[PDB]
C-alpha cells in the first residue's frame, strides 16, 4: 500500500544504483533536500563513491553500506525498471521529492486552522483557505 | 451520491456557479444541509456579490445551518476532496438522475396505491397521474488570407475540411500546408487514405508548373515542361514530407510512427485523410482529441457522411471532437472558437489541381 | 361476487357471450378456474353452434381441465342461481379496473426496476421506460395563394409536404418560418435536420435582410449590403426563431422540445425538417399526428424520395393519418380535408431565394 | 506490478487514454476490475469530453461495478500511486507480453484437449492452428 511519491523518491535510488552520471546532477538537483529519516544517508553514500573510481553496478555498491541498508536496498533492486531515461523524466521528479514538504504545509498549520474552528472563529479561519488553496497554485 | 464531489468546487475556481447556478436548484439535495446550502448559495447573485464560501460561512451561520450541516469539519472537507475543477455541469447531473429517481418514485408510488383509494375517480385519476409526467494566430495556407477570417490553425484543433467522394478531401491536404511544411518550418507526419502516396505524390506536384493535364499517367511531357518539371520536382522527396498508406487498421499506425519524431523533426502539423473504410468512426475520432492534447500542435482530419455538420453528424464525431469543421463545396464554415465570422472565396479550376485566389 | 358469479349470466341467456368479450380479450382474468371457463367460454360456440354446460362442460373435460377446475359441484350453480342477464357489459367494465391494472402495473415497475436490476441501458430507462403506459382560422402561412387554397392552418393537423431535392426539398423550411415568427407575437419552434443547426441562418440572412449577393461568400460585402440588417438585428432571436443543436433525434428525442416550450415559452405551430434525418414507419406516424393532435397547433413534415402517383401512399401506409398530403417537382395539392385542394402559387429566386406570389 | 501502477497518467493527463487504447482494447486486463474500468474508460471519454476520475467513478457505479468492483477505496490508491506520468508508453508495450503470454495458450490448451475429437476428420486441424496460432 505505497503512496504516490514514495517511489518518486525512488525514482533516485535506482537510476544513481544503476547510472552515476545520472547522479552527478542529483547534487546539483536534489540535494538534499530529501524527504524520508533514513534517505538522506543513502545519498551521502552514493556520491562518496564517485570519487574513489571503481567497479559500479546494481549490487556492487550496495555493501558499504553494512546491514539494515539491505534488506531495503536489495528491495530496492528487486524492480522492474531500465537505462533509458527521458529529458522530462530528468525535469519530473524536480518537485517530487522536495515538494512533498510542501503538501505537510496544508497539515500542521490546520492543526492550528482548525483549532480556530473550536473556537467558532470564521471571521479570519475563512482567510487561510486563501493561503492555502491559493498556496498550491503555483 | 455525486453530491459530495457536486458541491465542494464552487471553491478551486471559485465562480464555479457560473454554470452550476445557471443549472439546477437546491431541493436536489436529500440532506437538509446541502439544500439550505444550496439555497442559501442562491442569494448572492442579487447583484452579486460574487463567490466566496466565507460569504456562505456568514450565511449557513446566520440562517442558522451552523449546527445543521455536518460542522466546521464538514464544510472545508469540500475544498479538500473535489479536484476536477473543469466539470461542473456535469458532474452535478448524476443526482438529477439520482433525482431522475425522484422524479419518479413520488410519482408512481402515489398512484400505484390509487387502487385502494380513489376507485371512485378513475378517469380522474388517470389523465392526471399521466400529465404528471409531462415534463494571424495561426499556422498558414499559403494564401495568407486563409488564417485570418478563421484565424489558424493552432496548437490542438482537429481542423475538418471534408467533401463528398474526390471533391475536395482528397487533396485539399496537398494545398493549405505545403506552405507550413515547404515555406515555414512546421514539419509533419502524413497519411494517404483515400490512396497509396505513390497516387498521393502524383496529385499535389500538379499545382507547381502547371504539370499533370497531357498526362503523365500515360505518357511524360512536352520540352519546356521538363523545363518547369525540374523547377517541380524538389519540393517533395527532399522536402520534409513524410506520409504513410498502410492498409486495413484500427488507428496505431499514426502513433506507431508519430512518437519517435516528437524529438527528432518538431511536428508543426499532423496529416489525416478520408474516413469511412478504416477498419465504429468516434473511437477513430477521438484518438485525434487526446493526440493533438499529447503533441501540443494543429492538425488536419478530412472526414466524409453535403458537407453541414448535420450530414457529418451520424457518421462521425465532427462537431463534439471539433469546434472547428469547414467545408469544402469555397470552405464552407460551420462552428469556429477561435476568430471572426468571416467569409471567403477561392476559385477551383478541377484540372491542374489549384484553388486559386480571388 | 364480481367475478364469481361472471359466468353463470351467459350459462343462462346464452346469446349474451358477446357484449362482454367484446370490453373484455381473453387476457384480462384472474382465479386460475373461471378464465378456464371464460376462455373456454369462447373456446366453444365455433360452428353453430353454441355455448350451454352441455358443450361447455366437454370441451374443459375435452381439455381434460374439468377436473382441475371442479367438477359438476362449483358449476351446477352458476347457472343456476344468477337470477338476470341484462347487466352482461358489465363485468367486462368493472372487474375491468383489475384488468386496467394488469396494463399499468408491468409498465411502471419496467421503469423504476429499470433502475436497479438494470442501469446498464442508460438512455433505456429513460425511454422505453415510456413505452407501454398507452398498452383561414388561422394561423399566418404569409402567402397569397398558399394561404388562399389551403384553409388556415387549423391547430393539430399534421402535413407532409414533398419534393424532388434543391427545387422544393428544403426551400419551405425558412419561408412560414418567418412569417408567423416576423408575422405574430409567439415563440414558435423553427427545426433544422437535413441541413445543420445554424448554417442554416448563413442560409436565411439570405432571405430575411438578403445578404447573399454581393456575395455573402467572397471576403465581406459590397456598399449595398450595410443600411439593410442591424436596424432589425436586434429583431430575429427577438422575433420568434430558435435554432436546434443535436444530430440522430429520433422520434423520442422531440415532444420535450414542445413539451417545456409551449407550457413556458410560447409555441404556435413546430416548423421542422425530413423524415430521413429524425430517425416500421406507420407506428412512428401515428406519433407525430398523435403530436400535433396532442398539442393543438398544426405541424410541418416534409418528406424525400403514366400517369400515376401512391408512390408515398406505398411506402408504409403514410397518406391517411397525416391527413394531408401535398405534393411539388409541381405547386398542386394532392391531398387534404379541410376543403377545397386548390393549386398553389409561390417562387424560388435563387439569389433571395423568396416567395412573391399570385 | 506492471498494471498495479498504470491508471494514475490517466488522471494526471487526464486525457491519455489515447496511449491506451492505443496499441489496446478493454481486454487485456485480467484483475476482474480493470477490463471494465477499461470499457467505463472508453465510452465516457467517447464523448465527450475528455476524462476524470470522477467521470471514471461515474458509469462504474452506474453499472454499480462499484458495489461489484469495490469502491472509491482504490481511487485515492491509484491517483496516489504513479510517481511520474511519462512512463505510459511503455508498459503499454511492455505489459503487452503479460496478457499476450496466453494469445496462442488458448489456441493450443484447444488442440491438446481436442485431440478428443477429430479422429473422425482428423487431418482438418491443421487449419485452426493456420488461423488461430498462427496469428
Amino acid at each position: 500500500l505505497l503512496p504516490a511519491f514514495q517511489n518518486a523518491e525512488r525514482l533516485l535510488l535506482a537510476h544513481m544504483m544503476r547510472s552515476r552520471d545520472v547522479a552527478l546532477v542529483v547534487q546539483e538537483r536534489i540535494g538534499g533536500r530529501f524527504n524520508i529519516e533514513e534517505h538522506r544517508a543513502l545519498a551521502a553514500y552514493i556520491y562518496a563513491f564517485y570519487e574513489e573510481g571503481h567497479e559500479a553496478d546494481p549490487g556492487a555498491l550496495i555493501s558499504r553500506i553494512p546491514g539494515e541498508l539491505q534488506p531495503l536496498a536489495s528491495e530496492l533492486s528487486l524492480l522492474l525498471i531500465a537505462d533509458d531515461v527521458s529529458e522530462q523524466e530528468l525535469e519530473d521528479y524536480i518537485r517530487h521529492v522536495l515538494n512533498r514538504p510542501k503538501w505537510l504545509m496544508l497539515k500542521v498549520k490546520e492543526q492550528e486552522k482548525t483549532e480556530a474552528e473550536r473556537r467558532k472563529d470564521f471571521l479570519t479561519a475563512a482567510r487561510i483557505a486563501k493561503e492555502m488553496i491559493e498556496m498550491k497554485k503555483m | 451520491e455525486a453530491e459530495q464531489a457536486v458541491l465542494g468546487a464552487v471553491f478551486l475556481d471559485p465562480a464555479a456557479l457560473v454554470p452550476a447556478s445557471e443549472i439546477l436548484i437546491p431541493e436536489d439535495f436529500y440532506r437538509a444541509a446541502h439544500q439550505k446550502i444550496f439555497h442559501a448559495m442562491l442569494r448572492v447573485a442579487d447583484r452579486g456579490e460574487p463567490v466566496d464560501l466565507v460569504t456562505v460561512t456568514a450565511e449557513l451561520a446566520a440562517s442558522e445551518q451552523l449546527e445543521e450541516i455536518g460542522g466546521v469539519s464538514y464544510l472545508s472537507e469540500l475544498a479538500d476532496a473535489v479536484p476536477t475543477a473543469a466539470n461542473v455541469e456535469y458532474y452535478a447531473r448524476i443526482v438529477e438522475e439520482k433525482s431522475v429517481l425522484r422524479r419518479l418514485i413520488r410519482t408512481a408510488t402515489s398512484i400505484a396505491q390509487d387502487g385502494y383509494t380513489r376507485e371512485d375517480e378513475i378517469d380522474v385519476l388517470l389523465d392526471e397521474a399521466d400529465r404528471k409526467i409531462m415534463e494571424i494566430t495561426g499556422i498558414p495556407t499559403g494564401f495568407t488570407e486563409l488564417d485570418r477570417m478563421t484565424s489558424g490553425f493552432q496548437r490542438s484543433d482537429l481542423i475538418i475540411v471534408a467533401a463528398r467522394p474526390s471533391v475536395g478531401k482528397t487533396a485539399f491536404a496537398l494545398n493549405i500546408a505545403q506552405n507550413v511544411a515547404t515555406k515555414t518550418n512546421e514539419n509533419v507526419a502524413i497519411f494517404s487514405l483515400e490512396m497509396s502516396a505513390q497516387q498521393l505524390v502524383m496529385r499535389m506536384l500538379c499545382a507547381e508548373g502547371n504539370i499533370n493535364a497531357q498526362n503523365l499517367r500515360t505518357g511524360k511531357l512536352t520540352p519546356e515542361d521538363w523545363g518547369k518539371l525540374t523547377m517541380a520536382m524538389g519540393s517533395l522527396s527532399n522536402a520534409g514530407i513524410y506520409i504513410d498508406d498502410t492498409p486495413s487498421i484500427r488507428v496505431s499506425d499514426i502513433r506507431a510512427k508519430c512518437r519517435r519524431l516528437k524529438q527528432e523533426s518538431g511536428l508543426g502539423m499532423i496529416v489525416i485523410d478520408y474516413l469511412q473504410l478504416i477498419q465504429e468512426v468516434s473511437e477513430i475520432s477521438r484518438s485525434l482529441k487526446a493526440l493533438a492534447r499529447e503533441l501540443e500542435v494543429p492538425v488536419i482530419a478530412l472526414s466524409q457522411l453535403r458537407p453541414m455538420m448535420s450530414d457529418i453528424r451520424e457518421s462521425g464525431s465532427i462537431e463534439q471532437d471539433a469546434d472547428i469543421v469547414a467545408f469544402l463545396y469555397e470552405i464552407i464554415i460551420a462552428k469556429q472558437r477561435n476568430g471572426p465570422v468571416g467569409t471567403v472565396q477561392l476559385a477551383f479550376i478541377k484540372e491542374y489541381n489549384k484553388f486559386v485566389n480571388l
